[PDB]
RNA sequence: AUCGAGAGGA
């Protein structure tokens, strides 16, 4: 029971930590995330 | 290509109502990534109810409250007595399995190919392992966790 | 050039805050050339450190509680293992399973799954390297590695 | 430019990308108004971009300074 | 006493899979008093072991002859009577797994305790009667001595 | 398996059926879809404009 | 907007933490009163972080919504994670 | 341009051996035997004498600035 | 442009202490000796001599940065002993060893030149 | 030929260009380093708006 | 808990090198002695040059650097001279420095070899090694007719930590456990490796049987001298310097302990 | 100092 209660609290806290923050420039971040790998993949 | 992508998406941002919008205030996504989660905290996991067969799914996820001796091996005496005697608890567990079976069909239509690799926020198996080691769980002894407590 | 910009950089752009990238939800920096070849050689099963060598290495742990661990071999001569010192390096009580790059694919099926003849199958428990040879797969920039799980 | 500078993003954001002169000249001919909503427009005017640390305001709490 | 297990083993094979490490060797041994299999990793550089050897193995929870817990910290300046004095090869490790042949309804007739001595791995498997002293995440000592 | 036909057997397991597929060098998705014995559900194209 | 029902997150964002800490550190550097006790701290950033941990920063975050309204949150009302 | 004074590696003096080395070479010694005669036993000092290019002899083909 | 003078590895700056002793609070009976303008030459011998003391539980040293010119020697002893006393005895023992080695090398040279 | 002493450079409020009152270009001109478009995009992704304003307004040409 | 009782055995003593063996000492002591041979045995070397005239094809810093690396006999004088840090004089004095003068002019048609023999000293005890009363003289510069080199140097006391020109050694061979008995090396193919000159093994045997209870003892040394000091003077001065380093450390230690 | 060109570095 103690382990399960701790597990529930841990899941809740980590999930609330995974939520996106208002103000994240996800568009610039996505452009960088898609352009950085483009520099390694082959031209031919 | 990099410059073009940047200039195309530069002002798209997560707003305080949690929608993703551009400079015009038009809505690009009602929630970021369709789930409103940041990409740093998510990680690879496995859906355990996607690939198994119906028999295996039944055998692994249907709580068997009829086998008295198996429950005696898994649970403590008061928990075994409450699970075997009470019918409210048994109906709760039965509906738990039905809900998991519905979830199974939802996953089967979401992932039409049998790929259980998913990217989700919390690594539940690692958290369970952490709880096992933090509280010194003995895997060989019967547990004092009521399955109704798990459901609730 | 201002306290506001300094606080901004300190709370947003500092390197430790930058360990995991949102691009691919994995570490962006990992252990690299000499440290990676050496940690591979160090966590092999037959790495035995003497008392003076162990104290020399413990001088370079910033996060050391000052307690020398009980050596893995007490007799005929006290010897610590490389895994026993990396266990001191590993932080917290993290738990991690990986596999060394030379892990044979038909070992997880047969016997010896939990006692690996080749010292593959990395297992860290409660922040101790219980077994396995650390490598790119365990300390690199991939997902689910020790550095990722630590972060 | 044929997809990004054809949306209603404002002339200053568009001139930052491509066709600086054509975009600004079109905006002049049509009297377009840039509302300064994007990050490019604020960056050009040296103003705090509504991005990250700029997406909100701070106010002093008079009742708590006591 | 603080002894979880004691028996005499006979080296029946050394490195069946071939030599994996230079200074470390895996022994596959079997006892006679309890019929327990043993896989053990030993530093053969300092404590060489030949095929067909016969040794006494003692898994203990402590080295002090009187029942007294250990702190897991290295104390070379300790003058108490330690049972390591009566043995040649001594290692210190922790139990990281206990398998068995248990079913959903039946208990285990045979157990399999796994111990790691700083990476040198041991598996002691046999009757569950002889492996009640083993509990996962518990520190033990090897206490192994060669006999003629 | 990304191009095989992944079905769900009556026992509930995922099974990858090994079936014939055609790859064309041009695109008439409009016409090819409306052909007898052609799957109008999985037949696709890489020309996003079409 | 009804202050009784604020729809934004009850957590302080990383950007809110960054800007609040920077702002309060500048205020301390400009001889503003400190709300917490001080052992020997002389760096405004350390004092601002101590005030944030103590939940004693006298700043209100005005979070704007896309529709144009706003929500005022005291720094003590938000959940500080890092 | 001129023979170094010390061996870069060990610090053995090689400055006084260039002229003797050349004199041994015109005496029909092999370079190895010449280096052995001068006592250069470590391959670092043998490197110093064996790889030296006396450029100063070419710089002395130009008349100085003052007579 | 940025080259430190070569004497800065050996010479103490004004107001800079040759050795500083700081109590280690993590474990009892441990000290950190920060020795300025020394390097592995003294650190290694002091450490290895301290390891010969059975009352020394820990003896280690490090050069925290090669471009910097200090060493730190951590010494932990048994409770009845002291790390300062251990460090002193280690230096005394090294001095006596070097004196004996010097006298014996003088004798060996005299024998070699004579016969 | 590439020695570090011929490459090391620093600036703190040096000379500025005539046309746009921004730092000069080059070590030889005691110029400032270019905070380019890609740096602007990186700091936008970081969300560092005050640092971005410092680099593109206050440290260049207020 | 106490000192070693090292013994010594000198196996060769020439004017050029000393080959000896130290037994019953720790590896750290042996390596600190080896390091002090290179880096903390003071000698005299030119560390100040004033070029009054240089028409040679090598620029001034070339000549100065080249003069600094000429070894100067330092045997009995180095202990007497002071460091200019410690001297209470002006820039220079005879108590902390030695004056050299060089004045050469090529008037004749053949190339004039300005060598270390042209470094004239005020102190007869501190002279260039090659100029000491065979090995030729170190070559400072070759001069053509009409070229001229006139300079004034001052030599100072220093050791190899400050500059390699104050290093008295021309190589310090150091070895221990010639047969790999401690297995501090691990040869993948021990048969492929040549035997040490100090090895005692029959040719069929590649390395000694592993010694589990072994420690590094019996360190072999070959200290070759650049010329400034005699090799045995290098070893004796190394031991004295290491002992004074430890004595100064103990003095400062006592002040720190008593001040607490 | 400006402009251009060229040569390079990553
Ligand atoms: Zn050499
Ligand atoms: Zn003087």
């Amino acid at each position: 029971g103690e382990a399960f209660d701790w597990l529930l609290g841990e899941i809740e806290s980590k999930f609330n930590q995974a939520i996106a923050h208002p103000g994240e420039m996800v568009g610039a971040l996505a452009a960088q995330s898609l352009g950085e790998p483009a520099t390694q993949m082959t031209l031919n | 290509i990099q410059r073009r992508l940047i200039k195309s998406m530069e002002s798209v941002m997560v707003k305080y109502d949690a929608t993703v919008r551009n400079s015009i205030n038009q809505v690009v996504q009602l929630r970021y990534g369709e789930d409103g989660l940041a990409g740093e905290s998510v990680e690879f996991q496995n859906l355990a109810t996607l690939k198994p067969s119906n028999k295996a799914f039944e055998k692994k996820f249907r709580f068997d409250y009829t086998n008295e001796r198996a429950l005696r091996r898994t649970l403590q005496e008061d928990l075994v007595k409450d699970v075997l005697s009470n019918a409210h608890i048994q109906n709760e567990l039965e509906r738990e399995f039905e809900r998991m079976r519905e979830d199974r069909e939802v996953l089967r239509v979401i992932f039409p190919t049998g790929d259980s690799k998913v990217v989700l926020p919390c690594n539940l198996l690692r958290m369970i392992w952490n709880a096992q080691k933090i509280f010194h769980i003995n895997p060989r002894l019967p547990s004092d966790l009521h399955p109704i407590k798990v459901v609730e | 050039q201002s306290l506001e910009t300094r606080a901004e950089i300190q709370e947003l752009a500092m390197v430790p805050r930058m360990i995991v990238t949102p691009q691919s939800n994995r570490p962006v920096m990992g252990i690299v050339q000499d440290t990676l070849t050496a940690v591979r050689k160090f966590t092999k099963r037959d790495v035995f450190l003497e008392r003076g060598e162990v104290m020399n290495l413990l001088m370079f742990l910033s996060t050391w509680d000052g307690k020398v661990p009980q050596p893995a071999i007490l007799k005929p001569r006290p010897l610590w293992t490389g895994k026993q010192i990396f266990s001191l390096i590993i932080p917290g009580h993290i738990n991690c399973i990986r596999t060394h790059s030379t892990h044979p694919d038909d070992e997880d099926s047969g016997p010896y799954k939990h006692i690996s003849p080749g010292d593959t199958k990395v297992v860290v428990e409660n922040g101790e390297l219980i077994m396995g040879i650390l490598c790119k797969k365990s300390l690199g920039t991939s997902a689910g590695s020790l550095v990722h799980i630590s972060y | 430019r044929h997809g990004v500078n054809r949306q209603d993003t404002g002339p200053l954001m568009k001139c930052s990308f491509e066709e600086t002169v054509d975009v600004l000249m079109e905006a002049a001919a049509h009297g377009e108004s840039d509302p300064m909503k994007g990050v490019s427009e604020n960056i050009m005017l040296g103003q705090l971009a509504p991005a990250g640390t700029g997406c909100f305001d701070l106010l002093l709490d008079a009742e708590k300074c006591k | 006493a603080g002894i979880l297990f004691e028996d005499i083993f006979d080296v029946k094979d050394i490195d069946p899979e071939g030599k994996k490490f230079d200074r470390v060797s895996r022994l596959h041994c079997e006892s006679e008093s309890f019929k327990m299999d043993l896989i053990l990793d030993v530093n053969i550089q300092i404590y060489p072991v030949d095929l067909g050897d016969k040794f006494r193995l003692v898994i203990a929870s402590t080295l002090y002859e009187d029942g007294t817990l250990d702190d897991g910290e290295y104390n070379p300046t300790d003058d108490r009577p330690s049972r390591a004095d009566q043995f040649e090869y001594v290692m210190y490790g922790k139990v990281y797994r206990i398998e068995g042949d248990e079913t959903s309804t039946e208990a285990a007739t045979r157990l399999s305790a796994y111990v790691s001595y700083g990476g040198l791995l041991m598996r002691l498997q046999g009757d569950a009667n002889n492996l009640h002293g083993f509990e996962v995440d518990s520190r033990v000592y090897l206490l192994m001595k060669k006999l003629a | 398996d990304n191009k095989k036909k992944i079905i769900i057997t009556e026992d509930g397991e995922f099974k990858a059926l090994q079936e014939w597929i055609l790859e064309t060098d041009g695109v008439s998705l409009m016409r090819v879809l409306s052909e007898k014995d052609v799957d109008p559900v999985r037949t696709t194209s890489n020309d996003i404009v079409e | 907007q009804a202050n009784q029902k604020r729809i934004t997150t009850p957590y302080m964002t990383k950007y809110e933490r960054a800007r609040v800490l920077g702002t309060r550190a500048l205020q301390i550097a400009m001889c503003a009163p400190v709300m917490v006790e001080l052992e020997g701290e002389t760096d405004p950033l350390l004092i601002a972080m101590k005030e944030l941990k103590a939940r004693k920063i006298p700043i209100i975050i005005r979070r704007y919504l896309p529709d144009g309204s706003y929500e005022d949150w005291g720094v003590d009302e938000l959940i500080i994670s890092d | 341009m001129i023979i170094p004074v010390r061996c870069f590696t060990c610090g053995k003096i090689v400055g006084n051996k260039w002229e003797a080395y050349l004199g041994l070479l015109q005496a029909e010694y092999t370079e190895g035997d010449a280096l052995d005669a001068l006592g250069l036993k470590r391959y670092c000092c043998r490197r110093m004498l064996l790889a030296h290019v006396d450029l100063i002899e070419k710089l002395l083909n130009y008349a100085p600035l003052e007579k | 442009m940025n080259a430190p003078p070569a004497f800065e590895s050996f010479l103490l700056f004004e107001g800079e202490k040759k050795i500083t002793i700081n109590k280690d609070t993590k474990v009892p009976n441990a000290c950190l000796f920060t020795i300025n303008k020394e390097d592995h030459t003294l650190g290694n011998i002091i450490k290895s001599q301290l390891l010969k003391d059975p009352q020394v539980l820990f003896a280690g040293y490090k050069v925290p940065h090669p471009l910097e010119h200090k060493i730190i020697i951590r010494v932990q002893t048994t409770p009845d002993y002291s790390p300062q006393e251990a460090f002193t005895n280690a230096i005394t023992d090294l001095i006596s060893e070097l004196s004996l080695l010097e006298e014996r090398f003088r004798v060996a040279i005299k024998d070699k030149q004579e016969g | 030929k590439h020695m570090v002493d011929d490459k090391i450079h620093s600036r703190a409020r040096g000379p500025i260009q005539i046309l746009n009152r921004q730092p000069m270009e080059g070590r030889s001109r005691d110029g400032g380093l270019r905070f380019g478009e890609m740096e602007r995009d990186c700091q936008i992704a970081h969300g560092a708006a005050q640092f971005l304003r410092e680099r593109l307004f206050e440290a260049s040409d207020p | 808990p106490y000192a070693n009782q090292p013994t010594v055995r000198i196996t060769e003593l020439t004017d050029e090198n000393v080959k000896f063996i130290i037994e019953n000492t720790d590896l750290a002591v042996a390596n600190s002695i080896r390091r002090v041979f290179i880096a903390e045995v003071p000698i005299i070397a030119i560390d100040w040059v004033q070029i009054d005239a240089n028409s040679s094809v090598l620029h001034d810093e070339f000549i100065a650097h080249r003069l600094g690396l000429i070894p100067l006999t330092s045997d009995d004088i180095v202990d007497k001279l002071q460091y200019s840090r410690d001297c209470t004089c002006e820039e220079f004095c005879p108590e902390c420095s030695v004056e050299f003068t060089l004045d050469v002019r090529c008037n004749e048609d053949q190339t004039r070899h300005v060598t270390s023999r042209d470094l004239i000293s005020n102190s007869p005890r501190v002279i260039p090694v090659t100029s000491r009363n065979e090995q030729d003289d170190i070559l400072i510069v070759k001069l053509r007719k009409g070229q001229e080199l006139r300079l004034r140097a001052y030599a100072k006391k220093g050791f190899g930590k400050e500059h390699a020109k104050w290093n008295p050694t021309a190589g310090v061979a150091f070895e221990y456990d010639p047969d790999n008995a401690l297995r501090h090396t691990v040869y993948p193919k021990p048969e492929e490796w040549p035997k040490s000159e100090y090895s005692e093994l029959d040719e069929d045997e590649s390395q000694a049987p592993y010694d589990p209870n072994g420690k590094p003892e019996r360190f072999y040394y070959n200290v070759e001298s650049c010329g400034s000091l005699r090799p045995e003077t290098i070893v004796l001065s190394a031991l004295s310097g290491l002992k004074k380093k430890l004595s100064d450390l103990q003095t400062q230690l006592s002040h720190e302990i008593q001040s607490d």
